[PDB]
RNA sequence: CCCGCAGAAGAAGCACCGGCUAACUCCGUGCCAGCAGCCGCGGUAAUACGGAGGGUGCAAGCGUUAAUCGGAAUUACUGGGCGUAAAGCGCACGCAGGCGGUUUGUUAAGUCAGAUGUGAAAUCCCCGGGCUCAACCUGGGAACUGCAUCUGAUACUGGCAAG
């Protein structure tokens, strides 16, 4: 029950899956009875380095208050999973719904 | 005599046989009461070239409506699967 | 002078981009506070944000890449 | 940076015993790109010293506009002499749409899409700062929460 | 031959308005009372009162915010020389909606926010911004 | 229905590269570019308004090889499509099959694209076509047919089509002379100067 | 231009009707010339130009411009009337159709070949 | 009920049949004045018993002469 | 429609280039000859006439004329004005007609909400499908802004009654 801040990058190639993903990622944190504080979608923003090879990956943003283990798991999901690359998550200190 | 037959509503060597329920005295791409299905002679490989509307008429063969020899065939083609 | 005394800010938020150009030299490089007059409060948390930043390749390590 | 353009430059005379003497006058507009304009008129008897004199009145009496992210916030009609002026806020996918000379002064503003029209007089010396007029009263609903109280 | 009190008094805010004076009046009808309890609601006038019974006079006081009057667009719409009624969904919205019209509806009067929420239409009065 | 004559008096009235060419010599070598052709190219333009939406819709038709009234019917079913109709032109523009063609770069300009598809050589999705204007849905594979395939032709084509930006939305594979439309292309990978706005000035007028 | 006014008598525009009666908005016509004239321009300018004087078979006669250099039309010819009005001329309000009928193309034109009815010369 | 509709009696001579004003009330279509517009409705009563100065309520009957296509069922306010 | 033969072999014109409006120089002519949609060009140094070169715009089409809408808010319902630009009858009464102070009660015509029937199909628009693509053909939906009926609301107007 602590609050989390989790930006992800998915390869450009499915792009158009990325909304799968989202809701169930959001599937899973409800069902561990997590929230949502907030989720905007970056598009394919420029890289300023290509990382392994490519250029204009597809940003996700995400703010949840959570379990700590349903998120362990979801990184692991990161780690397991090849149509994402380049997932970073955080720790903040109140639940935060702002734009930018 | 209400009745049922066919009406070439597609282009020069590409027919559409939009089957109506017509008068018969009208001419074939006139006037006619209602519509009820369509025939596609040069129908792609997905089957959607010909469709009916059953109880439509049965209602209107039941009233007393008569048909062509043509869609005679496709109701028999339709049959009730194939 | 220092801008981040100013507007009350709470922290640098690495998300937020177009301050992190005025901050970055043309090379990648953090400038340092003895040029923009930041308070380090405000510089450790900002410097921070940019290896955030590119972290994700919002920011460029180099012009070289 | 503040985008200087200009709109329509002219030849007016004036007659003396020698005869006629001719003076070029020039119409500009400037303005950063978020809500802040200003016009410059300015005669002169060269053509770039009369852009000179106008666009350095024009770095000065500048206007502040309430605009939204990139339009107008409501509909409004600008009244000068005898130009009349109509403009509507547009969608994101619609360009910005008008006279020639309503399309420099609206295009140093930041707006991108206004849908313009000209009724009547369309000279632009009065054209432009009938545009003016109507910028200068856009209205935002904070401020006219600060008139009311909701 | 005084044919439109309503238009009357909403000439009586332009004037006042204009001369930036404290208060004006008008003669009192309950059209003019529902209209002030509307312009009260919505912020445009900030008193209203109603005196006297054998001939009821109505009185209104002016708001200015920083020295210019608050109301600046009022403008009668439907006339004794050319009545609008306006259905359910086509009720205009003032300004993209940040002024107001006021419309006199068949369940009683409200502005074009409250109407267009209560779903109905009717014999819209003026446009207020 | 096509322009036939010289490109580079094309490439020379607008002032920059219009990719009519090969690459295998150098643009300024081949022509002087920095003025427009004729008699009187070295004037000052001081030009219009008019005349500056003209040059830059002049600009995309050359590059893309489409007359006026095919790319009239462009701006239409770009007005016609949802979004913004500057970059929906573009994107019509790019799903061209002459257009495919060279940007995989099977041929050394667009003109080799456009006669290797009127000459009956590139099948799609096992369907060979005739017609250069095809525009090309997502996830298409197109494919060189055997006929022409090792011709000196494409390899010289794809020789120096290696040098090129090689574009994110098609997949390429040169030696099966094999490609993928897998998306649409973004204004964000195209040149980053077609100043499409000009265009719809101009035909919005 | 009060609402009341209106209903009694609505809004009224004139026509404005063509500049030509050239009839029933034909886009040429075909008449027999009553005579050649050359005739002065008006003020600003000075010419002696060519006009014919053509009875329609339609019935009207009025007057067409001969343009282009030289032609060799004389009494009685049927040529084609066209339109188009001559602002040095006032009067005459039509032009003649060179090439078509009893009416030759100018001779030895090459720029502008196609309004002034001559064929394209070899080359 | 039946469809059924109301309208002033503005003939009064007339034999065992009466000429009545439909008055409508209707919006203009171009300048939007509701407009008061009437016509006259040529109407059929036996024995003839009202007159002027009457509102009556008609329906819709099959012809009993050329126009002669309404028949009154009721009648109210018979007074100046 | 698919395959094979031969070789660039059988296939480019039209209008325009003074401003409006993208494209300019030379020669001939010299208020002549002529152009011209408006402004206007031409009377011996014409980017406007004619020819050439060059350029521009379209393209198996290209120009002119013809016709209608728009730009024209230039008949202005949306959306115009009447001192001097065109416009207040010379001035009054005055029937019809348009509008009308203020409350109560009634009615529900106008008005407004809902429901039903209907607004042929085709055409337009949108999401699909097939002709190598397109035009074209075509499925479904949306619309058809209308009319009519019936049920309700009575704020305002209209009607009535009482002040």
């Amino acid at each position: 029950m602590r609050h989390y801040e989790i930006v992800f990058m998915v390869h450009p190639d499915q792009s158009e899956q990325v909304p799968g993903m989202i809701e169930r990622y959001t599937a899973a944190i409800t069902g561990a009875e997590g929230k949502i504080h907030r989720l905007e979608d970056w598009g394919r923003r420029q890289l300023a380095y290509p990382i392994n090879k490519l250029h204009k990956a597809h940003y996700v943003l995400m703010n949840v208050e959570a379990p700590q283990e349903v998120i362990d798991e979801l990184e692991t999901t990161f780690r397991f999973n090849d149509a994402v690359i380049r997932s970073m998550v955080m720790r903040t200190k109140h639940a935060v719904t702002e734009a930018s | 005599m209400v009745t049922i037959r066919l009406a070439r509503h597609g282009a020069k060597k590409r027919p559409f046989y939009q089957v109506v329920v017509a008068d018969s005295r009208n001419a074939r791409n006139g006037r006619f009461i209602e519509r009820v299905g369509f025939f596609n002679p040069i129908a792609s490989e997905k089957e959607e070239g010909t469709r009916l509307d059953l109880d439509r008429i049965a209602h209107w063969v039941g009233q007393g409506a008569t048909i062509s020899d043509r869609v005679a065939a496709l109701i028999k083609e339709v049959n009730k699967a194939a | 002078f220092c801008r981040f005394t100013a507007e009350g800010v709470q922290e640098i938020d690495y998300k937020d981009i177009a301050t992190l150009k005025n901050y970055i030299t043309e090379s990648g490089k953090i400038v340092p506070s003895r040029i923009t007059g930041t308070r380090a409060k405000y510089q450790r948390q900002l410097a921070r944000a940019i290896k955030r930043a590119r972290y994700l390749s919002l920011l460029p390590y180099t012009d070289r890449h | 940076e503040l985008q200087e353009k200009l709109i329509a430059v002219n030849r007016v005379s004036k007659t003396v015993k020698g005869g006629r003497i001719f003076s070029f006058t020039a119409l500009t507009v400037v303005g950063d790109g978020n809500g802040r304009v200003g016009f410059g008129y300015g005669k002169a008897r060269e053509v770039p010293a009369a852009i000179q004199k106008a666009m350095e009145k024009a770095r000065r009496n500048m206007i502040n506009v309430a605009l939204n992210n990139g339009t107008l916030q409501h509909p409004v009609k600008g009244v000068h002499t005898g130009s009349r002026v109509f403009m509507q806020p547009a969608s994101e996918g619609t360009g910005i749409i008008a006279g020639g000379a309503m399309r420099a002064v609206l295009e140093v503003a930041g707006v991108h899409n206004v849908l313009a029209k000209a009724y009547g007089s369309t000279n632009p010396i009065n054209v432009v700062r009938a545009t003016i007029d109507g910028l200068e009263n856009m209205n935002s609903p904070e401020m006219v929460a600060a008139k009311r109280g909701k | 031959s005084m044919q439109d009190p309503i238009a009357d008094m909403l000439t009586r805010i332009r004037n006042g308005q204009a001369a930036n004076k404290a208060a004006v009046t008008m003669p009192s009808s309950k059209l003019k009372v529902a209209i002030a309890n509307v312009l009260k609601e919505e912020g445009f006038i900030e008193d209203f009162k109603v005196e006297g019974d054998t001939k009821p006079e109505l009185e209104l006081t002016l708001k200015y915010f920083q020295g210019k009057a608050v109301v600046e667009s009022i403008q009668r719409v439907s006339r004794p020389g050319l009545r609008i009624y306006k259905r359910k969904d086509e009720l205009p919205k003032v300004m993209a909606g940040l002024g107001i019209a006021v419309v006199s509806t068949s369940k009683g009067v409200m502005t074009d926010r409250a109407a267009r929420q209560a779903g109905l239409g009717g014999e819209i009065i003026c446009y207020v911004a | 229905a096509r322009y036939l004559g010289p490109k580079l008096k094309l490439s020379r009235r607008e002032g920059t590269d219009l990719f009519l060419k090969s690459g295998v010599r150098a643009i300024d070598t081949k022509c002087k570019i920095e003025q427009a052709p004729g008699q009187h190219g070295a004037r000052k333009p001081r030009l219009s308004d008019y005349g500056v939406q003209l040059r830059e819709k002049q600009k995309v038709r050359r590059i893309y090889g489409v007359l006026e009234r095919q790319f009239r019917n462009y701006y239409k079913e770009a007005a016609r499509l949802k979004g913004n109709t500057g970059e929906n032109l573009l994107a019509l523009l790019e799903g061209r099959l002459d257009n495919v063609v060279y940007r995989m770069g099977f041929g050394a300009t667009r003109a080799e694209a456009r006669q290797l598809v009127s000459h009956k050589a590139i099948m799609v999705n096992g369907r060979v076509v005739n017609i250069a204007s095809y525009q090309v849905s997502p996830n298409d594979v197109v494919s060189i047919r055997e006929k022409a395939k090792k011709q000196s032709r494409v390899k010289a084509a794809l020789e120096l089509a290696e040098q090129r930006e090689k574009p994110t939305w098609l997949e390429v594979d040169a030696g099966k002379m094999e490609g993928t439309f897998k998306r649409k292309p973004e204004r964000s990978d195209l040149s980053a100067d077609i100043n499409e706005h000009l265009i719809v000035e101009l035909y919005s007028k | 231009a009060t609402v009341n006014q209106l209903v009694r008598k609505p809004r009224a525009r004139k026509v404005a009707k063509s500049n030509v009666p050239a009839l029933e908005a034909c886009p040429q016509k075909r008449g027999v010339c009553t005579r050649v004239y050359t005739t002065t321009p008006k003020k600003p300018n000075s010419a002696l130009r060519k006009v014919c004087r053509v009875r329609l078979t339609n019935g009207f006669e009025v007057t067409s411009y001969i343009g282009g250099e030289g032609h060799n039309l004389q009494e009685h010819s049927v040529i084609l009337i066209r339109g188009g009005r001559v602002k040095d001329l006032p009067g005459v309000r039509y032009h003649t159709v060179r090439g078509a009928l009893d009416c030759s193309g100018v001779k030895d034109r090459k720029q502008a070949r196609s309004k002034y009815g001559v064929k394209r010369p070899k080359a | 009920k039946i469809r059924t509709l109301q309208g002033r009696v503005v003939s009064d001579k007339m034999e065992k049949s009466i000429v009545v004003a439909i008055e409508r009330f209707v919006k203009h279509p171009i300048y939007g004045k509701f407009i008061k517009r009437t016509t006259k409705l040529h109407v059929h009563d036996e024995n003839n018993e009202c007159g002027i100065g009457d509102v009556v309520e008609i329906r819709e009957c099959r012809p009993l002469s050329k126009t002669k296509s309404w028949t009154l069922v009721r009648v109210v306010e018979k007074a100046v």
